RNA sequence: GGAAGAUCGUCGUCUCCGGUGAGGCGGCUGGACUUCAAAUCCAGUUGGGGCCGCCAGCGGUCCCGGGCAGGUUCGACUCCUGUGAUCUUCCGCCA
RNA sequence: AAUUGAAGAGUUUGAUCAUGGCUCAGAUUGAACGCUGGCGGCAGGCCUAACACAUGCAAGUCGAACGGUAACAGGAAGAAGCUUGCUUCUUUGCUGACGAGUGGCGGACGGGUGAGUAAUGUCUGGGAAACUGCCUGAUGGAGGGGGAUAACUACUGGAAACGGUAGCUAAUACCGCAUAACGUCGCAAGACCAAAGAGGGGGACCUUCGGGCCUCUUGCCAUCGGAUGUGCCCAGAUGGGAUUAGCUAGUAGGUGGGGUAACGGCUCACCUAGGCGACGAUCCCUAGCUGGUCUGAGAGGAUGACCAGCCACACUGGAACUGAGACACGGUCCAGACUCCUACGGGAGGCAGCAGUGGGGAAUAUUGCACAAUGGGCGCAAGCCUGAUGCAGCCAUGCCGCGUGUAUGAAGAAGGCCUUCGGGUUGUAAAGUACUUUCAGCGGGGAGGAAGGGAGUAAAGUUAAUACCUUUGCUCAUUGACGUUACCCGCAGAAGAAGCACCGGCUAACUCCGUGCCAGCAGCCGCGGUAAUACGGAGGGUGCAAGCGUUAAUCGGAAUUACUGGG
């Protein structure tokens, strides 16, 4: 299932910010990312369109954490949804609860949301939740178990989610570190790097 | 109470046990047909104490003599009837020769044909048995004067075979069987008869059939003609197995075993007792439990003999064999499955003692286990095999004291400390070849020590000194805790005349390189070691500063949390007069260090000592 | 009659292999392959990479 | 499993062959020749083991070899006696 | 709100544009094979030989129909031991029950398989000339007699299988008789047709003291209704072949008889000469049909595995009986092939039920647990039966979910590869440090699937009746195969867990070595003849992931059968 290899030359075949690691830092830079993708990584290689807009699809879907089988269900129902299947994809690939742990902040990484998620930690509605792919509805709360609390990855997490800046379509107290999902997100209020309907080209063949 | 009819042809082998067992040994149309005993025959005979001896009627022909060391295996005691008509004929004497190389404890002689003969013969015979049978190796020996024709002398010959014992075997073992003959029944599945050698099996077992080599479930079982849940070692067990095998692709030799075996291995080692002398490097016949192999001898040293095989085949240690006459004929030798695994330098001279240590001295694993510690490290897969250790048996090296066990493979306390020194040593050789070094790494130290080894058990074992304090390590590096990182007069010589010159301003790598005519590389490695010291620090690569000058860029940083409230390039220009280039590279190592984070447009300062009081 | 792939076989008089399709398009006239690795057609052996193909297990070391 | 049988040199096959092997055909390597072939002349075409130092796609030694041994004989691929690898045919497997 | 939906690429040539094949990119599958394989859920699992079958089980039930007492438990006269109120023994169907027997109802459902079937089928839509057990509504009856028979007894046949001889007995078994019209026939007059009791309780009263009598429950016969199920007709729709053009004598119509539950050449006698067919008759090849599954924008194309409806078949070929229902999977009879026993006369058997075995095949599972739930048979009920069904086992065969750690970590270590010999890459990757413990392992707790049924009790209803029985409340004890359940709570350690394919273009991803048109690769176009990004190895990358590839099949693309949509 999950990917458990070196995070940064992933980040770097995109040569984008992929947001793999973070921690202390949020870029490394020092790890030299442009410059190595692989033995050939340095000579630059001409894409085709095939290749622009595979390599964005394999670039969000490593952004997401996500595999290919389960990203072609988030398509179907995509299109299968009312509405652009573009936008809704992202929103509805957006609503898994591991992306949701990282957006409220608290968490390293969304590879590190998988591990406080898969681990029991996670209450919703005063139930807990394993699975990382459960799609979090719409103004519902959602909490960190009791005994689940104390632990130091938690607020040595919740500085950087302070420092990153924080999503306005959720709403975290952090007191309790129990904050509440809202609203399904809009294309237009994140990302502007993704272009999603090379994606849904990409589908479309 | 397995017990094997032998003896030459037409000595009265299958009438005998008619007699005692009333079970027409003979099966097979043929044999009917001809009066003869073509392949082997069963007969059980069945008790009100409930106990059911198992008879075992082989051939006498020389031609069907391949037959017979298939049922010799697993003989509890051994019957050799002898007719009065020629009394010892030479296929008596073969017979006895394989059952001496079998090792077969007792054996009761029973003569035949009392009738035919008058009684002057009976004792001729008697006596000339008397005499064969010390030549063979069987003292003790039970005369039984008989004719089966008119059941004379079967009562006393009755009473013996119920007193004799069954030798019995340790309680964990794996299951090793002897496929003997694959026959369908047609109820009920694939029926696959053969000796069990040792353990238990039940009804949920699931086997490895060799040669199909796949895992096969046991749908029924027979004991001994008897159905029952559970079936033990010393007794002929019909097994009813289901799986992807079938009987037409089953060949006699195939073994059904609990667990995966390693692979088939051609050479090994035996311990070698024989008749009469061999020849180095000699074509012969490999005869071992229901399995015909023909391989190439070898002498080494006293009474150790090595085989190799054409054909590869499954032994464990401590494995009687029978080594014949590459044309038959004549049975010559026997063989003891000793190694199993014999590498290259076998006449080296340091080996062979150790060979003897092996063999000879043990008559047990526990013994067997020291003495593959004393050779060097005991993977558990091929003692186990070796063996046929079960996981309860296998348990017991773990009890004995002293037992390094890593992910594989067993070592001694002893050789443990042994390899701990020369490690050790290594170590020491390493950190005097290399002064200006921290330390070498864990998996550098296992390559520049023992290279051939096991991983696990190597640094498991580096562990253990890690534990003791032996060695002593820090950011991963193992040093001696003695060292001190100090380095040596042939950096602090180029150091001295650095000193001046860094102090009044520092400057780049290959500017220095060029001050003081010293190579670059070796120049820019020497200052780094200079500041594993201390004395410069590189705010980037390549560059270089005292650190009177970093104390006093954080004096600049000082004044913007409190001036301003943001860090900003402007400050640079509008404060000291230090560069932009400077003053970013300066923020970089500050924020590699943690003095300062960097986030969009500001740096954060959650860790460090920046702060003033008020 | 079906080609043989690989470098070098066992099969020799009557042995009795087990054939799957696709052609060669040089020898006209062989509709099929023989598998590797399958009954009594042993896999290739002393190759590393795509030996799912041509029916070889991996090395242990 | 039994019985009957076929084949298995020195790169492949056929004809042989009691004087320590011969002959044909083909294949392969090398030469003349070219980008490499084909063709046309030339030259060549023994292997495998044990013991010993690297594993080196090696280096020495000694031996054995018409599947693997023995006997015959002054001398065996050839004569004779066993047996193995693959394999044809018939027979039988019965806890 | 119920739709929102249509892409191209490579290869003919020196180059071009057309025509036209072939090949690819997609989705899918009851798949198989290779390498690899941790867990859980939900599905699926002989596509071949409708080939043969060992062993076990798959249809029974009612003593509230009957005569009875084989087996057990009480009780009884008695035996009368001795422990003198515990125990010993015969006799006793008299009570609970029940083997064997007659009788009722079931076995025509449930389950399997697709051989046959081109229409005797199936689907859609109509119809008249029908029957329908148990279910339900109404109207009424339910009176009065007899002769047997199985079981049983005595004998006897036969190895077995199963009978035979003689005698006895009961029934809600069977036959009379009486009765009966809104039933049958008949224009009518008229004529004619049936039944069976049993059980629980009971005051007075009868009492051959067996029982009669009252009340209730339930059973039986008759006719008409309802539901249901089934039979029959008709029109249309449902493959390919004209390198099958003629076909039909009970087949086309009539009148009369016969027959069927019912219309009908269904059948027979006689008469007439018809009748079907280029809108494809007849013959041949293949085939179970349908709701639907796959695919496609759609129109179409393929298909009919799982689930549900209908049809056909039960070793092969026939025939009929009993029955409301059969021309009957585990019924009868005859024939036939094949297996088995036998005492040689004779019998016996049919897995396309669940398992399972042999064979065939590339290939497809356990000789398991429970009637706890749903449903079915019988029964007043309890219950008993149930391979239906509920579950479990096995298999990566599919779909889905999770894990194989997380964070930090550079003098960018070693080793590997590459180098322009300066370095680059593997690579934050590893090592180190700080954390977690999902799943697995070990130990504790712990739902829901359970409705009812049984005992008791109260009221109402019934009735001569404070009884029986029915209904509805209330109290009690109890019903789980799965099951060591789901789920939760503790323990310890990153500890037990990542492959497979590809890297010349199509098509994401390149360098070195070995070989030298040899060895090999190849979906297509191509590579290899001494500098191979195409072979083999390595290093690096890419794509998928407990899977990855290959092969087989269908649609798509293919406007490449062009109705939409071509010449
Ligand atoms: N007089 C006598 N003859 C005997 C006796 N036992 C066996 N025989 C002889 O042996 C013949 C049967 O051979 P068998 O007893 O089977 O001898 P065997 O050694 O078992 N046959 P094989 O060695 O081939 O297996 C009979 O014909 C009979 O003559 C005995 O006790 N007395
Ligand atoms: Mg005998
Ligand atoms: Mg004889
Ligand atoms: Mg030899
Ligand atoms: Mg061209
Ligand atoms: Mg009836
Ligand atoms: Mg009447
Ligand atoms: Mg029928
Ligand atoms: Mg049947
Ligand atoms: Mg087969
Ligand atoms: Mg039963
Ligand atoms: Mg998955
Ligand atoms: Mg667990
Ligand atoms: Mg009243
Ligand atoms: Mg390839
Ligand atoms: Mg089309
Ligand atoms: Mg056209």
């Amino acid at each position: 299932a999950r990917y458990l290899g070196p995070k940064l030359k992933l980040s770097r075949r995109e040569g984008t910010d992929l947001f793999l690691k973070s921690g202390v830092r949020a870029i490394d830079t020092k790890c030299k990312i442009e410059q190595a993708p692989g033995q050939h990584g340095a000579r630059k290689p001409r894409l085709s369109d095939y290749g622009v807009q595979l390599r964005e699809k394999q670039k969000v879907r490593r952004i997401y954490g996500v595999l290919e089988r389960q990203f072609r269900n988030y398509y179907k129902e995509a299109a299968r949804l009312k509405g652009n299947t573009g936008e809704n994809l992202l929103a509805l690939l957006e609503g898994r609860l591991d992306n949701v742990v990282y957006r409220m902040g608290f968490g390293a990484t969304r590879a590190e949301a998988r591990q406080l998620v898969s681990h029991k930690a996670i209450m919703v509605n005063g139930r807990v939740v394993n699975i990382a792919s459960y799609q979090v509805s719409p103004n519902d709360v959602v909490s960190i178990r009791e005994k689940a609390k104390k632990q130091s990855r938690v607020k040595a997490a919740l500085e950087l989610a302070e420092q990153r800046e924080k999503p306005t379509w959720l709403e975290v107290d952090a007191g309790k570190m129990e904050g509440t999902f809202k609203r399904k997100p809009e294309r237009s209020d994140l990302s502007a790097d993704i272009n999603e309907h090379l994606i849904v080209e990409l589908y479309s063949k | 109470m397995i017990i094997a009819t032998a003896g030459h042809v037409d000595h009265g082998k299958t009438t005998l046990l008619q007699a005692i067992t009333g079970v027409n040994a003979d099966r097979l149309p043929e044999e009917k047909k001809r009066g003869m005993t073509i392949d082997l025959g069963y007969a059980y005979w069945p008790q009100p104490d409930g106990r059911v001896p198992g008879f075992i009627d082989v051939p006498g022909h020389e031609k069907f003599l391949s037959n017979m060391l298939a049922g010799v295996g697993g003989i509890d005691h051994a019957l050799l009837v002898v007719a009065c008509d020629d009394g010892v004929m030479a296929q008596t004497r073969e017979h006895l020769a394989i059952l001496q190389l079998t090792g077969n404890p007792m054996l009761t002689v029973a003569l035949t044909k009392a009738d035919r003969v008058d009684e002057a013969r009976v004792d001729e015979v008697e006596r000339q048995v008397k005499e064969v049978l010390r030549e063979y190796g069987f003292a003790e020996a039970k005369l039984f004067i008989t004719a089966a024709t008119e059941g004379r002398g079967m009562d006393a010959l009755r009473e013996h075979l119920l007193q004799l014992p069954e030798r019995e075997h340790a309680s964990q073992h794996s299951f090793r069987l002897a496929i003997d003959r694959a026959f369908t029944v047609k109820g009920a599945g694939l029926v696959v008869t053969g000796t069990a050698l040792s353990g238990e099996v039940k009804v949920g077992d699931s086997l490895w059939l060799t040669g199909v080599n796949k895992p096969m479930r046991v749908r029924a079982l027979h004991a001994q003609n008897q159905p029952t849940e559970t079936a033990n070692a010393g007794q002929r067990i019909a097994l009813n197995i289901a799986g992807d095998a079938e009987k037409e692709q089953i060949n006699r030799g195939d073994w059904l075993l609990a667990d995966v075996p390693p692979e088939p291995f051609t050479r090994v080692i035996v311990e070698l007792q024989t008749h009469t002398p061999l020849t180095q490097w000699q074509p012969l016949h490999i005869h071992h439990a229901a399995s015909h192999v023909t391989g190439r001898v070898s002498l080494l040293e006293d009474n150790l003999a090595e085989l190799v095989f054409d054909t590869p085949l499954w032994l464990a240690d401590n494995d009687r064999l029978v080594l014949r006459d590459i044309s038959a004929r004549n049975t010559l030798a026997g063989a003891r499955v000793v190694m199993l695994n014999p590498p290259r330098r076998g006449k080296r001279k340091p080996e062979y003692l150790q060979w003897l240590a092996s063999l000879a001295r043990a008559q047990s694993d526990a013994d067997a286990l020291s003495v593959h510690l004393e050779r060097g490290a005991v993977n558990l897969a091929d003692f186990a095999w070796a063996r046929q250790l079960n996981g309860e048996g296998m348990r017991e090296l773990l009890q004995q004291p002293g037992y390094i066990q890593a992910g594989y493979s067993l070592l001694n306390a002893p050789v443990a400390a042994r390899w701990q020194r020369k490690i050790l040593d290594t170590l020491a050789t390493y950190h005097e070849q290399h002064r200006d070094e921290p330390g070498p790494g864990r998996e550098r130290l296992r390559r520049m020590a023992l290279p051939m080894e096991d991983e696990a058990l190597v640094l498991l074992l580096i562990e253990k000194m890690r534990e003791s304090g032996d060695i002593h390590s820090h950011h991963g590096w193992l040093h001696l805790p003695d060292h001190k990182a100090g380095f040596s007069e042939e950096q602090q010589a180029i150091w001295q005349k650095a000193e001046p010159l860094f102090g009044d301003e520092p400057w780049w790598v290959r500017d220095l390189a060029k001050e003081t005519g010293t190579d670059e590389q070796a120049m820019r490695l020497t200052l780094r070691q200079a500041a594993q010291q201390g004395i410069i620090t590189a705010i980037v690569k390549d560059r270089y500063y005292r650190n009177d000058r970093i104390v006093e860029f954080a004096n600049m940083i000082r004044d913007l949390d409190q001036e301003c409230g943001s860090t900003c390039a402007a400050d640079f220009r509008d404060r000291l007069g230090v560069g932009r280039k400077l003053a970013i590279q300066i923020l970089e190592y500050f924020d590699r260090i943690g003095f300062t984070r960097r986030r969009g447009n500001d740096h954060l300062l959650r860790d460090a000592l920046l702060f003033p009081e008020k | 009659t079906s080609y043989i792939g690989g470098e070098g076989h066992n099969l020799q008089e009557h042995s009795v292999i087990l054939i799957r399709g696709g052609r060669v398009k040089d020898l006209p006239g062989v509709r099929y392959h023989t598998v590797r690795g399958a009954l009594d057609c042993s896999g290739v052996k002393d190759r590393k990479q795509a030996r799912s193909k041509y029916g070889v297990k991996r090395p242990k070391a």
